[PDB]
C-alpha cells in the first residue's frame, strides 16, 4: 500500500475496551473519612460518558481496599487481546500516591502495577487510562485576579488537582474536574485528539471554578488539575 | 464545595 | 471583525521569552556527586535548538545551590510583558522533587514557586516551562519485550524519566532524553502542538535506547519520559 | 551510560 504513518494509537479493535469505575461515597466510621456528597453524579456523568465512547462501562460502589485490589488483579488477568485500551475511573478520598478504600488507603502503585507492560501482555503497547478524583495533599491555592519497552510506557494519569494539593467537589453538581472532564468528551471526543481535551479540561476548571465556604481558610481558593503522561503515541477515540 |  | 478562538496561548509578542539553561557538570567533592559527562552535549544542542525557536538563550553552568535560587529570583523579577513564554532547563543530579546544585540539593518547588501567577506578574496566564534531566529516584525500568485563575495553571514540567526511576545519560552522546528532545523540536516545532512533540520524544526514548553496562544491574534497562501538564491553552512555538 |  500507500506512505503508513504510526503516530496514534490503533483504537480500532472489536472493543474500544473497559471502564472500570471505583465509586467511593461511603466510608468505615472508623476511618473517620466524611462522606463524599456528590460522587454519585460524577459516577453517572461518567458511565453515560464513556458508554457514548463505546468502552464496556463496569460502576463499583463502596469497594475496602482489599476489593479494589482484587478487582484491580482480577480485570488485570482477563484476555484484553480484542480491547484497543482500558480506562479506569477512580473517585475516592485520597493523599499524594493514594487512594482510599472504604476501609482505609492503597497505594495508587499497588493498583497501577498490576497494568505494567510486563504484567499485562494482552494491554502492552496499548493506552492504559487513570483518572482520579481524589486529593493529593493539603495545599490550598489562592489564586491570582486576571526491541523492548518500558513497563511504565503507554500510561496516563489524568488528575484532578496538582501535585500536594486538595481537590475540590460540590455536593450537588459533582467535582469540578469530572463536571469538566465529561462536557469536555461530550463535546470533543470526535474532534480532539486526548491531550488537547485534557487540557481544555484544564481551562475549564482554572477559569469557570473558585470555592464558596463559610470557613475563611476554605474560601475563594481554585484548582487546576495535571496531566500526567507517558503515552507514546496521540490517543483518539474515534476511527478510520 | 468540600475537598476529598 | 470574525468569530474568535482563543484554544492557544498567544505566542506573537516581541519576543518568545528567555530560554534559561542550567547545566551542572562538576559537583563539590563533598557531595560525592559524579561528573556529569555528556551534559555539555545536551546543553549545546538546546542551546542551537531553542535559538532556532527565537528564545533569548542563557546558559550557566557548575551553580551551586545558592547561585540557582538567586538566578531564578532574579529571573523572575525582571518584566517578560513583552515576552509571549518563559522556558527552563536543569541539567543535573536529583531525585524525587530535587534539583541538585553544584554543593547540594534544591527542592524544585522553590525554583518553581519564584514563577507563580502571583509571584511573577508579567508572566501571569503565559507558559512557564521546566524541562527537566535529572533522576527522579533510584528504580530502573527492566522493559518488556513486544475571575481569578490557579498560581500553579500554566505550568508544564518536562520530566525526562517516569516518578522513581533514574534517568539515563550517556557519556558521549548526551542523555537520552535531552537528545530526543532536541530532535523532535527540530523536527515537528513547526507543525505540531507542544504535547503531541512531547509525545514523539516519549516514543522516541521509549523506543530507541536501552542501558548498555557491565553491571547486570544497570543493564539493558529503558526509560520513559514524564509530561507534566497544568497548561490551560494549546502551545505552538509558531504563529501567524 | 550512566545515571543522573
Ligand atoms: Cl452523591
Ligand atoms: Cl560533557
Amino acid at each position: 500500500s500507500g506512505i503508513s504513518l504510526d503516530n496514534s494509537y490503533k483504537m480500532d479493535y472489536p472493543e474500544m475496551g473497559l471502564c472500570i469505575i471505583i465509586n467511593n461515597k461511603n466510608f468505615h466510621k472508623s476511618t473517620g473519612a466524611t462522606s463524599r456528597s456528590g460522587t454519585d453524579v460524577d459516577a453517572a456523568n461518567l458511565r453515560e460518558t464513556f458508554r457514548n465512547l463505546k468502552y464496556e462501562v463496569r460502576n463499583k460502589n463502596d469497594l475496602t481496599r482489599e476489593e479494589i485490589v482484587e478487582l484491580m488483579r482480577d480485570v488485570s488477568k482477563e484476555d484484553h487481546s480484542k480491547r484497543s485500551s482500558f480506562v479506569c475511573v477512580l473517585l475516592s478520598h485520597g493523599e499524594e500516591g493514594i487512594i482510599f478504600g472504604t476501609n482505609g488507603p492503597v497505594d495508587l502503585k499497588k493498583i497501577t502495577n498490576f497494568f505494567r507492560g510486563d504484567r499485562c501482555r494482552s494491554l502492552t503497547g496499548k493506552p492504559k487510562l487513570f483518572i482520579i478524583q481524589a486529593c493529593r495533599g493539603t495545599e490550598l491555592d489562592c489564586g491570582i485576579e486576571t526491541h523492548k519497552i518500558p513497563v511504565e510506557a503507554d500510561f496516563l494519569y489524568a488528575y484532578s488537582t496538582a501535585p500536594g494539593y486538595y481537590s475540590w467537589r460540590n455536593s450537588k453538581d459533582g467535582s469540578w474536574f469530572i463536571q469538566s472532564l465529561c462536557a469536555m468528551l461530550k463535546q470533543y471526543a470526535d474532534k480532539l485528539e486526548f491531550m488537547h481535551i485534557l487540557t481544555r479540561v484544564n481551562r475549564k476548571v482554572a477559569t469557570e471554578f473558585e470555592s464558596f465556604s463559610f470557613d475563611a481558610t476554605f474560601h475563594a481558593k481554585k484548582q487546576i488539575p495535571c496531566i500526567h503522561s507517558m503515552l507514546t503515541k496521540e490517543l483518539y477515540f474515534y476511527h478510520h | 464545595d468540600e475537598v476529598d
